Formats: structure tokens, sequence, C-alpha cells
């Protein structure tokens, strides 16, 4: 499928709009993103912040000002003519029921499929909390795409100024397992469909990995064979340094 | 008289296309917004009028405060022509809209044109009227064409927000006589007793 | 299992290479040179 | 799309349910009786006047009595030649999928000819004929070995009608959560 | 003297991306923030001026476009006034020309606290951003001639030529400054997200390597055979060590898949 | 007002010398984080070091809280707190804490504050002072080489 790539300028901007706005009482901060969604890799080069207010007890009441949409368009076209509105982002990982109503507001302004961006301001997860969903025909479903970081000298350089393998992956696997454990327990309390369909396919596709263990060790010893000649070459580097240091000792005594 | 923020709430519901005005009443409110726009813009040097459609299109906003009538009149033709009117969630949209106005010294006022009566209970309007009363928000209700087939359901909303005419709680009843549309709200105390016309 | 003990002999000699390296050269800095 | 709007009255549902009963019995495409339980088809109609044959579909496929199939459809319907070819195609899927979940323990889904020959009451020639037809449709990735009398079957069918394995798979996820946690703590110290 | 000018971490990436996009034309943008007396300049948010082909002249500043955008920023949570503007100088150092100084003099009557910042997005790609600020004179600590800018430490004058010629004598239209950035505990982890999504991407390199696993180790061993004969004809080590180091890391990752 | 606030921060520290007031520790530390003034914040960090004088292990409560903060000015005064409390006869754990602050932290002002604080804990013996200084005087970050230069001027003078 497609891919989502976001520069750290957009990631840091969405995370800094929570403290500046001083949003409290468990509310959300909605903002718009700019970029080019026409290619297979969506690149977000710009982001903004718009005022958003929605009632917690009533999900049928929402308000969004359209002046900021027309004001930022006239502002960007006078600066960067290659940037258009590809969608919008939210302030939290948890999805609400208003995602379908907000999608109808930008469908007239956006000339392509609206991109749903999800950014966690709390950063209570592991790895990259930022999520990217794509709304397509289901009524409507949200297809998620992997989010990456843009590699360029216009962004990552400023990151290096501010700031300055499997062990991390195993901790990420525990996060995915705990999500399925709580989903099954909470499902039984509400009773006594798409999740159960894909759950039985995981078990049948690590008890099954033991059948290939006979053929697994075939390429495992090759690593040790590659490491055997790897360690032998390491002696030629250390012994040559000993011979080099031995010649330095003779130069200091004769001096 | 002084600077104020006017928000016009129209009705896109199914009964708004009736013949209270010649041709289609759904297209009649095009002149109603234009009449208020020309009256308020000529009274004060800086004034803006908003537009909110809460019937059948969900609580959306066609146009916010602006000084141009081009996009306001154009958005009325392509909007939703039929639906269900809900005045409980529509007035809450204009409340948060008044914070986006130009000057903070402008008087808060909401003008809503109700075509058909809502099917929702009137208990929600009791707590809604007390919310706008504490923030000193002027409420302008125009009820026309719904008085024949039903009693006014917004009378309880006005009774709780009831205030003298110098502050809030302005209730109007248009006589169903052979009178022009822009002349119905002209004789009503809306643009009367102001600085200039 | 045999391949594991062979690499241990490599890392052992690397640490034994670090046992005496700079030690005979420690007296070169304190003694005044030319 | 009929239930939400566009003439939700029961006038059009009575003529539609008559077509749903004919398409479910004859149609070999999507399961057999599985889709009938999802939509309230039999709940909106009566149990008599040739509407009872839908209930006999679940009892004939699970049990397998030959007297049930003969009385499941009379001559006013079965005279259509479509059922003559699909007569053996209805019971081939249910009897096969029943033996798959029964033989499954851990890594072994393998079946033999004698296990299928008892359920379908057919010789070894008809075993490879009926099962291969369902495999070619994409329902199973496995195959059949005629020499060693072994049938290897992979996992394709999503196996709907859950609730038996939900409590069982919940403890299996705990086993995976424990193995990763134990091996994860060992990688921190060493 | 030396003065510490605090700049938010969000303003750095915005001023860098704006000036780096267009290489020529020497773009410009405004800033927002607060002040602490005369010895501290704080920058919170920055503003982006519209593009013009005049190269930052007196006609490139639009008061109509500036007044309309600041009214929308007050409703988005920005209460801070304009602390100055930044000007990009690609290919050069940090210095002010005759046009930049004359343009800077036009804003002295409007806001005397305005700060003219010289940013170089081109030469800042080495990991250390080269940037400097120039503040106007609001006095109140000064009048005619006095000694502002306490807390004198860290870097020196630098700049190029004329700006460092007169510091205490003429402080009016130009004097040197320093750049500092303020961070918090939450903003640190915001850029730490670079390292199960990455777990699947880590196995993608080993997935395609399983087909070439015979050809991958073969090309490495045959390469080490030619490097070994190089040391035999010597009577080298750097080329042999760098080749072997790439093979050691590839073997450990393959074990991680098991 | 930061004009007269710089003197008030350094004035209260001389009154808290020796034992000092226990309630003055939490009041000056909490107000420093809520102060937006540059000269007042750096002055309170120096004042916190003047509060605890000769406390040795009794000052570990304030030392831990000051070193745990991510602020630049708060980490500056944390090195002087160890210097005054451990002044004269010191502890082996006091110097170890000063060495880790001048290495891991990237602030040039905090690194130089930890290396100059080594002269106060070594006041017991002035002979072994240059032994540590000669190792830290050859390092990079000339700001550190300045703080190590006074280490012989604080003690061996």
């Amino acid at each position: 499928h497609e891919k989502v790539t976001i520069a750290p300028l957009v990631l840091l901007s969405a995370l800094d709009h929570y403290e500046r706005t001083q949003t409290k009482e468990n509310k959300r901060c909605v903002g718009v993103i700019l970029g080019d969604a026409n290619s297979s890799t969506i690149r977000v080069t710009n982001s903004f912040a718009l005022p958003f207010e929605e009632d917690e007890k009533n999900s049928d009441v929402w308000f969004l000002d359209h002046n900021y949409i027309e004001n930022m368009n006239e502002m960007c076209k006078k600066i960067n003519a290659k940037e258009k509105l590809i969608g919008w982002y939210h302030s939290g990982p948890k999805l609400r029921a208003s995602d379908l109503k907000i999608n109808e507001l930008f469908k007239k302004y956006t000339q392509n499929n609206p991109l749903l961006l999800i950014v966690d301001v709390k950063q209570q997860g592991v790895g990259l909390p930022t999520d990217a969903y794509v709304a397509i025909e289901q009524e409507k479903t949200f297809l998620h795409l992997p989010c990456t970081i843009e590699a360029e000298e216009a962004e990552e350089i400023g990151v290096e100024h501010l700031l300055r393998i499997r062990l991390t992956n195993q901790l990420k696997s525990l996060k995915g397992l705990q999500s399925k454990l709580k989903d099954v327990v909470e499902y039984l309390d509400k009773v006594i469909h798409t999740i159960l369909g894909k759950l039985q396919d995981v078990f049948n596709l690590n008890n099954l990995q033991k059948a290939l263990t006979v053929k697994t060790n075939d390429e495992l010893m090759v690593i040790y064979i590659s490491n055997l000649v790897r360690s032998i070459i390491a002696f030629d580097d250390l012994i040559e340094n000993k011979i080099q240091n031995k010649k330095i000792q003779e130069q200091r005594v004769k001096d | 008289m002084v600077l104020e923020a006017t928000v016009l709430v129209i009705d896109n519901s199914e009964y708004s296309r009736n013949g209270d005005f010649p041709r289609t009443r759904f297209e009649a409110q095009i002149d109603s917004v234009e009449f208020i726009f020309q009256a308020k813009r000529n009274s004060n040097p800086e004034n803006t009028v908003g537009l909110i459609s809460g019937a059948g299109a969900n609580p959306r906003v066609l146009s916010t405060f602006t000084a141009e009538f081009g996009k306001i009149l154009a958005g009325l033709h392509d909007t939703q022509i039929e639906g269900k009117l809900h005045m409980a969630t529509a007035l809450q949209i204009a409340q948060l809209t008044l914070k986006h106005r130009q000057n903070k010294v402008q008087h808060q006022r909401i003008v809503a044109f109700v075509c058909s009566p809502i099917s929702d209970s009137r208990d929600e309007l009791i707590r809604l009227a007390k919310t706008l009363k504490k923030n000193n928000v002027a409420v302008d209700i125009i009820n026309f064409g719904e008085i024949e087939q039903n009693t006014e359901l917004l009378d309880e909303f006005i009774a709780a927000v009831n205030n003298p005419q110098e502050e809030t709680s302005h209730l109007l009843t248009v006589t169903p006589g052979p009178r022009l549309l822009y002349e119905n709200i002209a004789s009503s105390p809306i643009i009367l007793e102001e600085g200039s016309s | 299992q045999v391949f594991d003990e062979r690499i241990k002999f490599a890392n052992q000699l690397h640490d034994e290479y670090l046992v005496s390296m700079r030690y005979p050269e420690d007296k070169k800095t304190q003694q005044n040179e030319k | 799309t009929l239930e939400p709007s566009t003439s939700i009255t029961l006038a059009e549902r009575q003529q539609l349910a008559y077509d749903l009963s004919i398409s479910a019995l004859l149609g070999d495409k999507i399961y057999n009786f599985g889709e009938l339980l999802h939509h309230p088809i039999m709940e909106t109609i009566v149990n008599d006047s040739n509407y009872d044959w839908l209930f006999q579909l679940l009892n004939a496929l699970t049990v397998g009595d030959f007297d049930k199939f003969d009385s499941l459809i009379k001559v006013q319907i079965s005279k259509i030649p479509i059922l003559a070819q699909h007569e053996s195609f209805l019971r081939q899927k249910i009897c096969l999928m029943t033996l798959i979940e029964t033989v499954f323990v851990k890594n072994i889904r393998m079946l033999s000819f004698e296990d299928i020959s008892k359920a379908t009451h057919l010789p070894k020639d008809n075993v490879e004929h009926l099962v291969m037809r369902a495999i070619s449709l994409g329902l199973l990735k496995g195959s059949i070995d005629q020499v060693n009398e072994l049938v290897t079957i992979s996992w394709v069918q999503p196996r709907i009608i859950s609730g038996d394995q939900i409590t069982k798979m919940k403890d299996r996820l705990v086993e995976w959560n424990d193995q990763v946690e134990k091996l994860g703590k060992k990688m921190e110290a060493r | 003297t030396k003065e510490t000018v605090y700049i938010s971490s969000i303003a750095l990436l915005k001023m860098l991306k704006h000036g780096r996009a267009g290489v020529p034309m020497e773009v410009m943008g405004l800033m927002l923030g607060e002040f602490v007396d005369d010895y501290t300049v704080n920058v919170v948010d920055v503003f982006a001026m519209p593009q013009s082909g005049t190269g930052v002249s007196v006609e490139a500043v639009d008061d109509v476009f500036q007044a309309k955008m600041m009214d929308m920023l007050k409703q988005t949570g920005r209460d801070q006034m304009v602390v100055g503007w930044y000007h990009s100088h690609p290919g050069f150092g940090c210095w002010l020309s005759s046009v930049d100084v004359n343009t800077q003099k036009s804003f002295e009557q409007l806001n005397s606290r305005a700060v003219a910042v010289v940013v170089d997005p081109i030469q800042s790609v080495k990991g250390k951003v080269v940037i400097d600020a120039f503040r106007l004179i609001d006095t109140g600590a000064l009048i005619n001639n006095l000694e502002p800018r306490q807390t004198t430490s860290n870097t020196g004058l630098l700049n190029k030529a004329n700006i460092q010629a007169l510091i205490h004598g003429l402080n009016r239209h130009y004097y040197s400054l320093n750049i500092d950035y303020h961070k918090t505990a939450k903003e640190t982890k915001m850029l730490m997200n670079l390292h199960y999504e990455e777990k699947e991407e880590s196995n993608l390199a080993a997935t395609k390597s399983m087909v070439k696993i015979a050809e991958q180790y073969s090309k490495r061993i045959e390469e080490e055979k030619e490097l070994t004969e190089e040391e035999l004809k010597t009577r080298p080590k750097k080329h042999l060590s760098e080749t072997a180091d790439e093979t050691l890391e590839n073997n450990i990752v393959s074990v991680l898949t098991a | 007002s930061a004009t007269s606030g710089e003197a008030a921060a350094l004035g209260m520290g001389l009154c808290m010398l020796g034992t000092g007031k226990p309630e003055a520790i939490h009041d000056m530390f909490t107000y420093s984080q809520e102060t937006q003034h540059g000269n007042i914040t750096r002055g309170l960090a120096v004042g916190l070091a003047l509060i605890n004088y000769g406390r040795q292990e009794l000052a570990d409560d304030l030392i831990t809280k000051m070193l745990a903060s991510d602020e630049s000015l708060l980490r500056y005064g944390g090195a002087f707190t160890i210097a005054l409390a451990y002044a004269g006869t010191g502890n082996n754990s006091a110097v170890k804490r000063l060495l880790h602050v001048a290495v891991s932290d990237s602030n040039d002002d905090v690194r130089r504050a930890a290396v100059i604080a080594l002269g106060f804990v070594l006041l017991r013996d002035y002979t072994t002072v240059p032994r540590i200084v000669q190792l830290l005087s050859k390092s990079h970050n000339a700001h550190v080489r300045c703080g190590t230069a006074f280490a012989l001027g604080i003690a061996c003078a």
C-alpha cells in the first residue's frame, strides 16, 4: 500500500500546540497539515493549529471556523505554492466518534483523499506514538499506514542541534499483546467480529515454528562459521598493533 | 446604535421550501440575509454577519463573520434543501461563534429564523436559555408559518431567558398577511432604534 | 555448542592482549626524555 | 440495504425470503447455512409451507443421515438439474471442515482416507474428487496424497461462529505474553 | 558585553525550514515572544512574511497582510507581541548590509524592541546552527550611552568586520548578541521517536537477505581473500578491518531473527 | 522585578549560612522554577548552596532535587552545594557526584561549576589537589579548563 512520511517540524509543532494553548479539562486541539498526497509516499511539510470546541456529553455539537482555512491558503500561496491541504491531525491517540463528521468539513476543500493524522501528546506509548489513518469506502473505514520521518537537511539538522535493537523490539511486542488481552476480557463482560476473524489466523500461521527447526539450524551454524573466520581476522589487527607498539618501544629506548 | 455581532441561523428543513413566500421560501432567505447585511453594514463602519445552518446538514457553518456578501449568497443555493430542524444544538453553535468576532466590545446577539417547529422536547431549551442569559447573549426569534398548524414551542425558551427589551429576550411574531418578506422584519423592532439605516 | 567455546577463546585473548599493552611503556612518560 | 430504508415493510421481505431459501440450499458459494443465521431471515417468516427445509439443512449436514437428504427437498423443487450436481457438493464442505477441527491438536491437521470415508460414506476415489474441488475454489491450501493415504490441510477458512475458542485462545495469548516477558528480562541482564 | 537570547525549540525548525526551502532571494519572517528587562530576549513563535522579488526592501513589508494575520494568532493562543524579524543570508556569514540596516531603521519608530536575526540555513547543516541576532534600542536603561547586557560569558564577537568594529561606542543600529535555546523534559522526548512498527521493518532487511544469504557471505569472504593477499605483498589493515566490521554486525542481526 | 531581584537572591544566602532555616530550602527552590527572570533564577541557585554549610550527608535531600531538574541554572548551583557542605573534611561519595555532573551534562556552565567545586572538598590536604587537576586540565571544552584552573587557586592558595 501507500506510505506516510512526516518531517519533525510537523511532529514537534503538533506536540507544542497543547502547552501553548493551555488545553485542559480533557479537550482536543485540531490542526491542519499541508503536503502532497498524490504520490505513493505522503510527505507533510507544513502544519497549523485551528480553534476547536466540542461538547463532551453531546457528540452532535461541533464547531470549526472556516476563516482560518481561507486565511492560511492565501498566506501559503504567497510563500510556498507547492503546499496544499492534505488533511488534519488530532491531539490524542484514542479515536472518537466525530472523525466521520470532521471528514465531511474538509472534503470540499481537499482535492484528494483526506488524510487522518493521529498524534499522541502524552507519549505514553513505545516507539513512535504518531498514527496515520486513511478514510476510504467500507459506511466508511479508516485504513492505517506506517508513519516514518523525513530525511532531509532542512529538518533533521535542527533536530541534531536541539538534542546535541531486539531488546527494544521485544518491549514493543509486549505492547501489542497487552492490547489483545484487555480486548478479550472486556468483550466477555459485555456479552456474558473483525478481531476474531484475524485472531485465529495468527495462531495457525510459536508452536508451529518447531517443525522447521531441523532446517533452521542449517543456516544458524553458517553464522558461527562466518564468525569463526571473523574472530581469526581480529587477531591480525591486534597482533599487528602489538608489533607496531613493539617497534615504538625500540624507538624510545634508542632516543 | 453601537457595535454588535449578528449571527443569522436559517432553516434548511423540509418545511422551509413552502409557499409562505412566492417561488420557494428556501430561496426567500437569500433576500433576508441580504436585507440584514445591507442594514447592519451601513449602520456601523465595521460590522460582520455570520451564517449557520443547523437543519438537515448537521450543525455546520456555511459562512462565518465576514464583510463580503459574495460567498454568503452563493452558499445558500448549493446547501442542503431538506432535512429536520433542531434548535437545541443550533443555538449552541452560535454561542461559540461569537468569540471569533472582530471587536470584543461588540454586543452578543443571535438572530434565528424558525420555519417549522422542532420535534425535540422543550426541556433542553430551559437549560439552554439559562446558559445564554448568564453570558448576556441577545436572542432574536422570528416565528412565521408555523403558528397556523402548531403553537409556538420556543415560548418556554423565551420565558426562562426573559429580560427587558434593553438587554435580551426579543420575541417576534410575524402576521401572516400579504406583505413582502423584507418588509416583515423591517417593521419589527430589529433594525429600529439604531444609529443609522 | 563447540562453536561457542571457540569464540570464547578469541575474546579471552583480546582481554589478555589488554592485560599487558601500555604497562611496559608506563615508565617512558615519567622518565625525562629528549 | 433493504433493512435501513427504501421500503422496509414486510411486503417485499416475504418475496425475498422465498428467494433466499432457494439460493442458500442450491448455492455452494458462501458456506451452506452459515449466512442464514447472520440475517434474521427465518425469524421474519413462518416455519411451515415449504419454509421448514431451511431447518433441515443444519441437521442433515451435522448428522449425515441419508434419509434426511432425501426428505430435505421434494420433487417440486429437486426436479431442477442444478441440485443433482450440487447434491454431493453441500455435504462435502461440512463433513470435511468438521474433521479438520477434530484432528487438530497442535501442529497436525493431517487427515487420512479412512477418516473421510466414514463421514462421507464414499470410497477413496470420491474423496480426492470432492475435496480437490473445494481446494481449487480457495477454501483450503492443502492437498491430498494418494500413495501414503494422507491428506495435508492448511489454514484458510476463517472458521466463523466463534465463542468456543475465545476462552481457549485467551490463555494461549498469556503463554505468548509470558515467554516474551521471560526471554525479555534475560536479555536485559545478559 | 554579552547577552543571552532564549529561543524556543519550535522556532528553530520553522526559521530553518523557511530559509532553507528557497536557496536564493534571502527570505524573511517575523517573530513573537516576550522580554525580561533589557538583558533577556525570549522568542516563542515566529511568523512567515510573504515572498517578494525585492530582496528584503522597504517595499517588501505589507502592513495590510501583517495586521490581518496577527488578529487570528491572538485567538490561537498567542498573546505575545512582535519581538523582531529574521533574515536569511545564504552562502555568507552573519552580517548586515546597507539595505538591511536601512530597512531595520524603519521599524525603530514602531517597536523599539524589535530584533533583527541573521540566520544561515545553508552553512548550518554541519550540526551546529549558525545564527545571530541584532536588537534595536528601546533604552530606559540607556538614554544616551550606558552599559547594558549583563551576564557576559560563553561565545565571543565573531560576525565579520564592521559589526565588531564599534560595540560600546555606537550601540544604536548594530551590536553583537548570542543565541540560546530553552528546552523542557517533555520537549526532549518529542525528538526521541526516531528509534512493533519498527520491529516489522527490522525483519524486512533479513527477509530479502534469506534468498541471498549464500551470495551475501560469499561476496564478503572472497573480498577478504583479496585483502589478505594485500598484506602478503606489503613486506591493508584499514581496508581489512572495515570490511570485517560490516560482516560482524550482519551476523548478529541474523541471530536476532531466531 | 528583576532589577532589584538579583540582590535579594544573594542577600538571603548569607543569612542562611551554617544551619540556616529548614523552611527556606523548599521556598527558594520552588520559587526558582516558577521565576521567569534570568538573574533571579541563577541567584537562587547560589543561595541554596549558602543555606547548607557543613551539612555533609544532611544536605543530600536538596542535592538530589537540584541535580534531578533539567534546568540550566538549577544544575549550576547544585555543584556549589556539595562544595560548601563537604568543605573541609570531605567524603568519597561527594567527589564522585561532582565528576558525573561535569561529564554527562552538555551545559558548559554546569561542567565548569563541578570542576571548581573540587577545591572546597580537598581543603583537608593541599598536596593531592594538583593530582586530580592535572587530569582534568588537559580535557576539551575550555570552560572546564577554566574551572579546573581555579581548583589550585581555591585550595592551594
